[PDB]
């Protein structure tokens, strides 16, 4: 049942995937926006320190 | 059966593409075009490592932000003093493909694998100093990708079989396995809370599994090419996974589908490497044309280049501070960035 | 300067110095990749150059030199991934059944795949075609003709400038000749010279197997330098 | 893990002898060696150190040109030559292992040490030489010093070690830092110049000499040392 | 005046060629080999020999003096022997490096590294400055730059000049390159061509001055004639701005990292 089994398992697989919940789009950008506008004094990479704190 | 079931699974298959659209309400760029431009970032080389003998194929940043392990082509481990420069310790491994390697969070332990099909994980701070053997656990088969600790006991791991494995460090087994993918598994990455972690194959997806259940809650299949890197965003609700076509996709758990896609169209050579900052703004990105990348997470826009090195950069990676960002590439020489 | 960051400089001295008695041995070493399918004799080969393991690393020493030939027979049938990390090698030794007609169209797929490759692009491909005694035996035979296979072997015609073996049948000669022209139109297509295939007939008791290593090699190494240091 | 000494005993003035020191359960080598000095009835003493391979040397400017310190890695031993021994000889010394890099525990196994019998760098000073005190309570023994020991790296080069009765002394910090094999009742705490050694409950294995040791400077001085007592 | 055109066309050449040559060997990512430094050696040099002997002649043929003063034409003599020194030993070392990769590749493989290239022309660089120090001493005008001592004097220098960077370097280019060329043909139909060209121009290059400079030092009359000297010093800059031009655009890496720069 090789075949089957694999069809079977890919089915159960997409069907628990589709039943997770997805929001839109606008929230999780608005979110990633906050985040990494919380942290921006904290990232060396993005706001260059003194070299005091190098 | 085989047909009816074949049905189904393509039925499944367009209603979750169609429930991902209808909450695609819109792109990244939208709503990232009101903040402000992040500007230029010109990193310079505050380090320079001459200590590797062939390429380096693999790095990562413990807990402590000042020891970097990186593991070369030869068979060779070196956990470098990034403050200092020096050479903290040198591990001579019985496999000379080694293509992955990670330190514990701890700070006692790292780890390593390739084409020998087995995990080796060493200890640090051994009573006899000189570093051990701790565990060289097997089961895999395939060449290992990609190695990750989430504690001072367990690890998971990704092989050449298609299948990741969580492994306790104990017991010397797999604490547990995930299905198989469609192919080999390049590229792991760790989630803040250590209970999901997105991983990426040969086949153009990649599938977020859990520690504690072995099933993958979602599945992005949005590429074009084989995926080689993958990191996830400071936060845990996204995660960057790039491939060979030269372009990066910004994933997201909870909207379940890519945010903005980081192409250019003179970039032509693939991606090897991929890595945020401790904001997440940056997203550092290594690219086969012996140069790496850093672009906004946000704007996409063009917020840096890298050229000190002179071959094709192997792996990059950001210090858990955010301080410096460390690049391996297969020149034998790795470069500390801020 | 501190007195511990003065022994940490000292032991970085220490491990310079171990790193770079690794790298004399690591230099001072060619490295080579045996490829070949469950078919070739690459297992036969590696028991000849005699002079849940993903790779199989193997030391030989020819004319006070070393070779470390790496087998990998023990992965995934797809190596387009991890035949990547190969790369800046020595020499690449395919192997392939030349007796068995039917895997004849799978080892020259598998001889193209690995020759037009991104990352092997700029790595010679050796080729040792194993088997010539089971070859000869099935050609002399004549129950298992290669025109069955390939319409070609029926319009080929014996090649005027070869080298005919002593004791060897027209019948055996062309069939190998032919096996070799297959191989070398292959090689040479969109090779640009940066590599070269060696075509090499290797019997499966011929002592002088690492000979051919060391042969074709040397003339690699020739050929890679005359380009580097501005000859060619 | 262990460092076994011996070739002391009884040395007439002006005389020679060799002092050995057998190695094992770890890379004699990957560690560099300490030899120190405790004379009867009184502290610790540093007198020479070797680092490892052999690459680097130093004694103190009072045992300078008398003794000599080698290492035989080889056969994983280490040997102190000392030469034209004076009156003050007379003392015990020990053998201590000591690794250096980020993270590390310098000095963290001491040896058990030989007697030998006959016939302007940083110094550290301790208040109290004997504090009584029974199990229940807990402790502070104060450390003063004439050099801050904050160097620009940041590091605090201050090792504490503990002597119990018939035993060799113990580290307990080597940077507020724990060190290893030690329960988290002692603490380390102060700034570059003042130093405190907390112990939060007592047990009776905590009966010994507390010494001081700073490591700014290659030439070791060890302070007075506190006792605790039942 | 057309001898200064001429000089000044081949001056520029040389410097057009030395300089392309140094930025496709320096501004590349992938030429961390030994030849490649071993070029870059030889371009540092024979461009600095000629800046440092076109610039003066030019002035000297124009102006028909010498306006550097004392400190000046020290300088520039200094200069100018010191590259032109470090050009033979740059080719010298170039040809050894070329013999030891193609009739020993095993070898080459494993001894030939960039390290090893940076130490042998460091080395034959410093070498060369102290050799060439000697200039400072021997050396002052006539106004004319000239010698203070009688050219008889000078005999033992510049037969070394002829002796051990004339004969011995052509000696050793012509045998490593007649190996090669055997090696080649005993398994490269244009290799040996190009390698017997870079022989036939470095001798018929080298030959005039280093013949006329050691003449001059015996015979009572030292050949001066304005027509020969200015042969001499057109050979000397055809040849130094056609070692970058033989040794570097004949050959597929340069092409491939010129093709690179300009892609």
């Amino acid at each position: 049942t090789a075949s089957i089994a694999q069809a079977r398992k890919l089915v159960e697989q997409l069907k628990m995937e589709a039943n997770i919940d997805r929001i839109k789009v606008s929230k999780a950008a608005a979110d990633l926006m906050a985040y990494c506008e919380a942290h921006a004094k904290e990232d060396p990479l993005l706001t260059p320190v003194p070299a005091s704190e190098n | 059966e085989l047909d009816q079931l074949r049905q189904e699974a393509e039925q499944l298959k367009n209603q979750i593409r169609d429930a991902r659209k209808a909450c695609a309400d819109a792109t990244l760029s939208q709503i990232t075009n009101n903040i402000d431009p992040v500007g230029r970032i010109q990193m310079r080389t505050r380090r320079t490592l001459r200590g590797h003998l062939a390429k380096i194929y693999a790095m990562h940043w413990g807990t402590d932000s000042r020891l970097l392990v990186s593991a070369s082509q030869d068979g060779k481990l070196i956990i470098w003093d990034s403050y200092t420069t020096n050479k903290v310790h040198a591990i001579p491994l019985r496999s000379s493909w080694v293509m992955t390697c990670a330190y514990a969070p701890s700070g006692n332990y790292v780890a390593c694998g390739g084409l020998d099909n087995i995990c080796s994980i060493y200890n640090l701070k051994t009573r006899e100093g000189n570093v051990r053997v701790s565990r060289e656990l097997a089961g895999h088969t395939g060449y290992l990708s990609c190695c990750r600790f989430l504690d001072d006991n367990q690890i998971v791991t990704s092989s050449g079989d298609t299948t990741c494995a969580l492994w306790d460090i104990e017991t010397g087994q797999q604490t547990t396995t995930f299905t198989g993918h469609t192919g080999d598994v390049m590229s792991l990455s760790l989630a803040p809370d250590t209970r999901l972690f997105v991983s990426g194959a040969c086949d153009a997806s990649a599938k977020l599994w859990d520690v504690r259940e072995g099933m993958c809650r979602q599945t992005f299949t949005g590429h074009e090419s084989d995926i080689n890197a993958i990191c996830f965003f400071p936060n845990g609700n996204a995660f960057a996974t790039g491939s060979d076509d030269a372009t990066c996709r910004l994933f997201d758990l909870r909207a379940d589908q890519e945010l903005m896609t980081y192409s250019h169209d003179n970039i032509i050579c693939g991606i090897t490497s991929v890595s945020f900052s401790k904001s997440g703004r940056l997203l550092l990105a290594g690219y086969d044309d012996f140069n790496c990348n850093v672009w906004d997470a946000l704007k996409a826009d063009r917020a840096g280049v890298l050229a000190g090195h002179d071959n094709r950069v192997s792996c990059l990676g950001v210090t858990d501070d955010g301080m410096a960002v460390a690049t391996g590439s297969w020149d034998s020489f790795l470069k500390i960035w801020n | 300067l501190s007195a511990e960051d003065k022994a940490a400089v000292e032991r970085s001295k220490m491990i310079e110095k171990q790193l770079q008695k690794d790298k004399q041995v690591y230099r001072r070493t060619l490295r080579l990749l045996l490829l070949g399918a469950d078919n070739s004799g690459k297992s036969t080969i590696v028991k000849q150059m005699r002079i849940t393991s993903g790779i199989f690393e193997t030391k030989f020493q020819v004319d006070k030199v070393n070779f470390h030939m790496f087998d990998v027979g023990a992965q995934r049938d797809e190596r387009r991934k991890w035949i990547q990390c190969f790369n800046d090698v020595t020499a690449i030794i395919f192997v392939v059944d030349s007796s068995d007609y039917n895997r004849l169209q799978e080892a020259l797929n598998d001889f193209k795949s690995i020759w037009n490759n991104r990352w092997l692009r700029t790595i010679s491909v050796i080729l040792f075609l194993n088997k010539q005694d089971l070859l000869a035996e099935k050609v002399l035979a004549g129950k298992s003709k290669i025109e069955d296979y390939f319409p070609e072997f029926a319009r080929y015609t014996t090649p005027e400038d070869a080298t005919p073996e002593p004791g060897e049948d027209p019948r055996v000669t062309r069939a190998k000749y032919f096996i070799r022209k297959e191989f070398v139109d292959i090689s040479t297509a969109s090779g640009d010279g940066r590599h070269i295939c060696y075509p090499h007939f290797t019997c499966s008791v011929d002592t002088e197997n690492a000979r051919r290593i060391f042969n074709d090699c040397k003339d690699i190494i020739l050929q890679m330098n005359l380009r580097e240091y501005n000859l060619v | 893990v262990q460092l076994v000494e011996s070739g002391g005993g009884l040395v007439q003035p002006g005389g020679s002898r060799k002092l050995s020191c057998s190695a094992s359960g770890f890379a004699f080598s990957s560690f560099g060696m300490h030899w120190v000095r405790q004379a009867p009835e009184k502290g610790l003493e540093w007198v020479a150190y070797i680092s490892s391979g052999s690459g680097t040397i130093y004694y103190a400017d009072t045992v300078k040109g008398r003794f000599t310190i080698s290492r035989d890695d080889p056969k994983n031993t280490l040997f102190l030559q000392m030469t034209s021994l004076r009156s003050e000889d007379t003392a015990m010394y020990y053998c201590v292992r000591s690794i250096y890099y980020y993270g590390s525990s310098p000095f963290d196994f001491w040896g058990q040490g030989t007697t030998l019998t006959v016939s302007a760098d940083i110094v550290m000073t301790q208040a109290t030489s004997s504090v009584p005190v029974t199990p229940g309570e807990s402790v502070s023994i104060s450390c003063r010093s004439s050099k801050s020991l904050l160097h620009s790296n940041g590091n605090t080069y201050l090792y504490w070690f503990l002597q119990r009765p018939g035993q060799s002394p113990q580290l307990l910090i080597y940077r507020s830092n724990l060190a290893s094999g030690v329960p988290d009742r002692f603490s380390g705490s102060g700034s570059g110049t003042a130093f405190t050694l907390t112990i939060s409950r007592l047990e009776a294995e905590d009966v010994g000499v507390y010494y001081c040791m700073q490591h700014l400077e290659y030439p070791l001085t060890f302070g007075a040392g506190t006792k605790l007592e039942l | 005046v057309v001898t200064i055109l001429l000089v000044l066309i081949i001056c520029g050449l040389g410097i057009v060629g030395n300089i392309m040559v140094v930025l496709v060997v320096m501004r590349t990512k992938h030429m961390r080999t030994p030849t490649n430094c071993y070029l870059v050696s030889l371009a540092v040099a024979d461009l600095m020999v000629l800046v440092a002997a076109g610039l003066p002649n030019i002035t000297d043929s124009i102006y028909g003096s010498w306006v550097y003063g004392y400190v000046g034409c020290l300088c520039i003599t200094y200069l100018q022997y010191l590259g032109i020194n470090a050009s033979s030993c740059s080719i010298t070392a170039f040809t050894i490096e070329r013999y030891i990769a193609i009739c020993h590749p095993i070898k080459a493989q494993f001894l030939c590294t960039f390290s090893r290239a940076k130490k042998i022309i460091i080395f034959v660089w410093a070498f060369t400055s102290l050799y060439c120090m000697l200039w400072f001493f021997l050396l002052d005008l006539n106004i004319s730059c000239g010698y203070k001592i009688s050219r008889n004097y000078y005999s033992p220098i510049y037969l070394m000049d002829f002796g051990v960077f004339y004969v011995v370097p052509m000696i050793l280019a012509t045998v490593l390159y007649g190996f090669i060329a055997r090696i080649l043909f005993l398994n490269r139909k244009q290799v040996t061509k190009m390698l017997a060209v870079v022989v036939i121009l470095f001798a018929l290059l080298w030959m005039p001055y280093r013949t006329l400079v050691v003449v001059n030092s015996f015979l009572s009359s030292p050949f001066q004639e304005n027509w020969f000297l200015l042969f001499c010093r057109i050979c000397i800059y055809l040849n130094s701005a056609i070692n970058p031009v033989i040794y570097n655009l004949m050959s597929q890496k340069f092409r491939a990292a010129f093709r690179k720069l300009c892609n």
